[PDB]
């Protein structure tokens, strides 16, 4: 039943990832955001070191 | 009968004024109001920015 906890899980996932991606790209120049585009966006989503 | 079909991740609060008792049921239950049971109508903020 915890599956149906959030009733709009699609929107929740999209908004959370969009927010964190935008916040992390906010700290880098356009040159950096295009050199390591996928790299920084993928570390933006789940930023950690493992 | 007045019966409200509560959503799954939702809660509806009622009181039996005839019986002097309070009960709120969360989850997806079908409430059945006693003849003096009344609902908790909630005015909530909406709109594009907010209202």
């Amino acid at each position: 039943a915890k599956l149906f906890s959030v009733p709009d899980f699609v929107g929740d996932a999209c908004k959370a990832i969009a927010s964190r991606v935008r916040g992390a790209v906010a700290s880098v120049t356009f040159d950096d955001f295009h050199k390591n585009s996928a790299r920084i966006i993928r570390m933006a989503v789940f930023g950690f070191e493992m | 009968v007045v019966s409200y079909r509560v959503p799954h991740n939702a809660a509806v609060q009622v009181y039996d004024y005839r019986a002097k008792r309070a009960r709120v049921v969360f989850g997806p239950e079908l409430v059945t109001l006693d003849p003096e049971e009344q609902f908790t109508v909630l005015s909530l903020s909406a709109g594009r920015p907010k209202r």
